[PDB]
RNA sequence: UCACAAGGCUAAAACCUUAUGAAACUCCGAAGGGGCACGCGUUUAGUCCGGGAGUGAGGCU
RNA sequence: UCCCAAAAUGUAACGGAGGCGCCCAAAGGUCACCUCAAGACGGUUGGAAAUCGUCUGUAGAGCGCAAAGGUAGAAGGUGGCUUGACUGCGAGACUGACACGUCGAGCAGGGAGGAAACUCGGGCUUAGUGAACCGGUGGUACCGUGUGGAAGGGCCAUCG
RNA sequence: CACCCCCGUGCCCAUAGCACUGUGGAACCACCCCACCCCAUGCCGAACUGGGUCGUGAAACACAGCAGCGCCAAUGAUACUCGGACCGCAGGGUCCCGGAAAAGUCGGUCAGCGCGGGGGUU
């Protein structure tokens, strides 16, 4: 919610740090999206039914069940079944969300000096997808069953990647020393 | 020799040879002047031929290569029933276009090399030396 | 058709209307089960509704 | 992308139908409803906005609606056939067809 | 699209230079061929309706 | 269906490959909306391939099955309502020795989706079929023998 | 269309395309702002869409530069070929006379033609 004016507090913290033109043309963050993407071998109504309470709880938004993309390896796959799901979270509820994680998901990771810095999208942009389940401010043991783990992907409108770089970073994010 | 998958059959026809009748790869080449057929072994011959004639090693091109199904009934039956297995493979060489390219060896081993190789096909030919210069 | 095929079976639709009337189709039998509702027209008149009568 | 606009466009069979193109803009703040014989490369009304509109923003269409329709009955053109572009015919763009769908 | 001659290069597949084969390959593509029109310039046939058929084993360059 | 088939249709072979005798109640009518295969980077199970993300991206995909032609302004992918997989017809043509077979504007009765102009008498198309005869069945009241009735028969439908 | 220029739209279906690039903001476009209901997401105002600005010229769009790529492409010459003739047992080949590509080379090109509208030339 306040992340908003703290956005708009990078605006020209990098207006005055670089030397821009305006303030459309400084890097900002369209969705955040994850992907709780079981799949492969997983094939339960029960951690579908759990994907679904977990993402709709720690998001507040109902998840999109991706299918089979036609790809049927060697192994167990087919055509019409859930290998992945995802829940796109853009603008507000992006940044509500983003904030549930560097305010009460960042510090609760068990072992956590930052994240990779190494170059992202090429383009500039970001992903960053980690393990753990058990480091989380909805995400309950006391609410779940065993263990998962998400995946999520953060656009920015970066031309390079040394400008997502900082852009992520004055934003309030740890890139581990 | 021989190659890996494909159609399986085939038949035939005539007229001069398309490309590539430039000596590329090498300095000396060995030119067809028959309209042929050529065969896995034909070639195999010339490839151990020359390979006897030039040692460790040379530097041998055989710009050729059997693609061709040829047949032959099973031997005594009248025709009908079929079309004869694939009996051996055939490269459809026509004039001027050019068989073997060596170098790595001097004047005098290919003259020899192609003439020990000539001997051995169905076909007159002519060797000689490069400035075919559409594109080397 | 032939004969001891059991999906796809050859079935009739008998005019709700009564006016002596029927239609010819297949239905899977792999999806009705109970039986068919549809709206074809009827010379007899102009529109009935059909049940897929045995 | 483009393929709706594209799409409807020839499902305005271009002259084929006889009747008259009808365009439309709804996608700035300022519209441009136009009439066309599609056939002949020319138009033959004009009801733009941006020479003055009125004051309101989407209630201006059945007002542009209703002056287009006013220029084609004056042109003495009475047949419609109501083409858009990335348009979904539900509010603006059907007020300017409603009002102009009685407007001429 | 299947094939395949050398070489590059990487972890080989791709892809670059060099390179070629195809009835079931086709960026390309004639000569001819066919329909319609005209007859601008020659020549004789055509088409329909009704009677009688025979032929329906073909052969060679 | 594809070469063979000599750039028009056609054409044989105990010549060269392959497929059909169904399927679809939605995979059809309409209305609206969405865009594909892959490769690179980067990412929890994974990590050749799964899911997500971005840059590339006119077809290198998809069409229920065979391939060829076709297709991205959709025929491909998703929903809303739906029974045009409709009777009575048939201008005009493709095709065949015949019998068949194929396409079809438009007219009527009467509908379906669109707000509309519209579109539809089955599916992208070309395989998914059997002439007569005898008989089953649902209508129909044309024939029924001195007469009026009924058997039986005809006509439309249809089943083997 | 009076001159430029922008908005919508067509004939033309790449000598009209892409990338590299510079111009471009109240004058149109676009982004942007918010959305409880219209209306919509197989989840999300991303998109379809309802409220309206400033703001930005960035992105997208429009214009201009540009021959690196794509596209287009000669003449000459050849292949093949109608029809005249012929040679070789044959695989095949020649002669006369016309038609005559493909690919390559010369090069050529940031299209060209409309209608209506809005907006400016102290
Ligand atoms: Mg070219
Ligand atoms: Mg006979
Ligand atoms: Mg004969
Ligand atoms: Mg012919
Ligand atoms: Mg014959
Ligand atoms: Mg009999
Ligand atoms: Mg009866
Ligand atoms: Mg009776
Ligand atoms: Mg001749
Ligand atoms: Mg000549
Ligand atoms: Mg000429
Ligand atoms: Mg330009």
């Amino acid at each position: 919610q306040l992340k908003t004016k703290y956005n708009d507090q990078v605006r020209p913290a990098l207006m005055q740090q670089f030397g821009y033109s305006s303030v459309m043309a400084v890097p900002r963050i369209e969705k955040i999206v994850v992907n709780e993407g079981l799949g492969s071998s997983k094939e339960d109504s029960k951690a579908i039914d759990k994907a679904a309470k977990e993402l709709a709880l720690i998001t507040l938004q109902k998840p999109i069940i991706t299918k089979a993309k036609k790809s049927i390896s060697n192994f167990k796959l087919r055509q019409g079944m859930p290998v992945g799901i995802k829940v796109t979270l853009r603008g507000e509820r992006m940044y509500v969300f983003l904030e549930k994680l560097i305010n009460i998901g960042l510090p609760r990771i068990r072992d956590f000096r930052g994240i990779n810095p190494n170059a992202f999208d090429g383009r500039g942009n970001y992903n960053l997808g980690i393990k753990e389940q058990l480091i989380f401010p909805e995400i309950t043991y006391d609410m779940v069953d065993k263990t998962r783990g998400m995946d999520i992907t953060i656009v920015t409108t970066a031309k390079t990647d040394e400008e997502a770089r900082a852009l992520l970073q004055s934003m309030g994010l740890p890139f581990r020393k | 020799k021989r190659t890996k998958f494909r159609k399986q059959f085939r038949g035939r026809m005539t007229g001069d040879a398309k490309g590539g009748d430039y000596v590329a790869f090498g300095d000396y080449g060995l030119i067809a002047m028959e309209p042929a057929w050529i065969k896995s072994n034909q070639i195999e011959a010339c490839r151990i031929v020359m390979s006897r004639h030039f040692r460790r090693g040379g530097k041998i091109y055989i710009r050729i290569f059997p693609d061709k199904p040829v047949t032959k009934k099973p031997a005594e039956t009248r025709m009908g029933k079929g079309k004869g297995a694939v009996e051996y493979w055939v490269s459809v060489v026509k004039p001027g276009r050019v068989m073997f390219e060596v170098a790595g060896v001097t004047e005098e081993q290919a003259k020899e090399a192609f003439r020990l190789a000539g001997h051995k096909l169905p076909i007159q030919t002519k060797m000689v030396k490069r400035e075919v210069y559409d594109e080397a | 058709a032939a004969a001891g095929a059991a999906p796809r079976i050859i079935v009739k639709m008998e005019s709700s209307a009564g006016t002596g009337f029927y239609y010819t189709t297949t239905k899977n039998r792999r999806n009705t089960q109970a039986k068919l509702e549809l709206k074809k027209y009827d010379p007899v008149a102009a529109h009935v509704v059909f049940a897929a009568a045995a | 992308r483009r393929k709706l606009r594209t799409r409807r466009k020839v499902r305005t069979t271009t002259a084929a139908s006889g009747k008259l193109r009808l365009s439309v803009y709804r996608s700035s703040k300022h519209i441009y409803a136009q009439i066309i014989d599609d056939s002949r490369g020319q138009t033959l009304a004009a009801a733009s906005s941006a020479a003055l509109k009125s004051g309101n923003k989407t209630d201006t269409a059945a007002a542009v609606g209703k002056a287009l329709a006013a220029a084609a009955a004056e042109k003495g053109i009475k047949q419609v056939v109501f083409d858009r572009g990335s348009y979904k015919y539900h509010g603006r763009v059907k007020a300017l067809a409603d009002a102009a769908r009685e407007g001429g």
